[PDB]
C-alpha cells in the first residue's frame, strides 16, 4: 500500500475548515490514523479507523471518506493546530504513512 | 408474502453466506 | 504447508486470510495427540475456539 | 503506560548501534512493541514488531537484516541494532505501541542518530 498526501504544505487562517486527502494506493476502506507532530516530538494519535477519535483529543479533529479517498477535517482551527498531520494506513503487515501534510 | 421471509432473509436463498464476517473489506 | 491452499494471484489483503473458524472441518489436520494426557478437553464456550490463517 | 527510549546517538559508518525502549508502566512481554523511522525530508516509516515475551518479529522487507529486534525481560525493555550504519541511516527512531489496533497509539520521546 503506498498512501499518498498530495499537498505538503497548506494555507489556512485561524478559524478556517480545511481537508486533507490521503489517497490510499489499494482498497482499505476503514483502516486509517491521522497523527500530530509538533516540532520536536513524538506524533500523536488524532483518529483511528478513520473516523474515531483518541483519549483526550479535541473534537474539532474530524475523519471522513472511505474505500480509497480519505479526509481529516478540522472546523475550527485554532492556533495548536499549525504543526504535522501524518495518515496512517493500519490494513497491510508494510504500514506506511504517506509523506505528511503541512 | 407468506412466512417463508425466513428463507429469503437466510438459509436456503438470497446468498447469505453465513461464514464470512460482517462489513467483509471493512471496518471491525 | 499445504500447496492446494495457496491463495490466488487476484487476492490482496493484509499479509493473511483469516477465515471462519469453523471451517477448519474442510481442510486437511495433523493429527497430534498428548501422549501423557489422561484426559484432555476441547473449548466451545460460545463457540468453537480455533483459528484458521491461510497465508 | 509509557515508552523511555535510551538518549541520543552518534555512529560512524559501519558501525552498529543498540537502540533501547524501556517500557515504564507495564510488562514489556505484555504488548507488541513496533519500531518506526522518521528521516528528515522525507515522512516516517514502519520499522517492524517484537513481541518482548515469545521473541516473534515482524520486520519490513526493506529493513530485513538491516534491523534486529531483542527484548529483556530483566529490566522490561525491547532493543533495536542497526547494523552497518551508512549516512542514509541519519534519522529519529521511535518505538510505538499500538494496544487496540495496528495504530501507533503510544509513542517514544525519540532517538537522534546520525551516521
Amino acid at each position: 500500500i503506498v498512501m499518498t498526501q498530495s499537498h505538503k504544505f497548506m494555507s489556512t487562517s485561524v478559524g478556517d475548515r480545511v481537508s486533507i486527502t490521503c489517497k490510499a494506493s489499494q482498497d482499505v476502506s476503514t483502516a486509517v490514523a491521522w497523527y500530530q507532530q509538533k516540532p520536536g516530538q513524538s506524533p500523536k494519535l488524532l483518529i483511528y479507523w478513520a473516523s474515531t477519535r483518541h483519549t483526550g483529543v479535541p473534537g474539532r479533529f474530524t475523519g471522513s471518506g472511505s474505500g480509497t479517498d480519505y479526509t481529516l477535517t478540522i472546523s475550527s482551527v485554532q492556533a495548536e493546530d499549525l504543526s504535522l498531520y501524518y495518515c496512517q494506513q493500519h490494513y497491510s503487515t508494510p504500514r506506511t504513512f504517506g509523506g505528511g501534510t503541512k | 408474502s407468506p412466512s417463508d421471509f425466513l428463507d429469503k432473509l437466510m438459509g436456503r436463498t438470497s446468498g447469505y453466506d453465513a461464514r464470512i464476517r460482517p462489513n467483509f473489506k471493512g471496518p471491525p | 504447508n499445504d500447496p492446494r491452499l495457496k491463495l490466488p494471484s487476484d487476492f490482496r489483503g493484509s499479509d493473511a486470510l483469516t477465515v471462519d473458524p469453523t471451517m477448519y472441518k474442510c481442510l486437511w489436520k495433523p493429527d497430534l495427540f498428548f501422549a501423557n494426557e489422561k484426559s484432555a478437553n476441547f473449548h466451545d464456550v460460545t463457540q468453537e475456539n480455533i483459528l484458521l490463517f491461510i497465508f | 503506560v509509557q515508552l523511555q527510549q535510551s538518549g541520543a546517538e552518534l555512529m560512524k559508518p559501519g558501525a552498529a548501534v543498540k537502540i533501547s525502549c524501556k517500557a515504564t508502566g507495564h510488562t514489556i512481554s505484555r504488548y507488541w512493541i513496533d519500531w518506526l523511522k522518521q528521516r528528515p525530508g522525507h515522512g516516517l516509516e514502519w520499522i517492524g514488531e517484537i513481541l518482548p515475551g515469545s521473541g516473534s518479529t515482524n520486520y519490513n522487507e526493506k529493513f530485513k537484516g538491516k534491523a534486529t529486534f531483542t527484548a529483556e525481560k530483566s529490566s522490561n525493555t525491547a532493543y533495536m541494532q542497526l547494523s552497518s550504519l551508512t549516512s542514509e541511516d541519519s534519522a529519529v527512531y521511535y518505538c510505538a505501541m499500538g494496544v487496540r489496533g495496528n495504530y501507533f497509539d503510544y509513542w517514544g520521546q525519540g532517538t537522534t542518530l546520525t551516521v
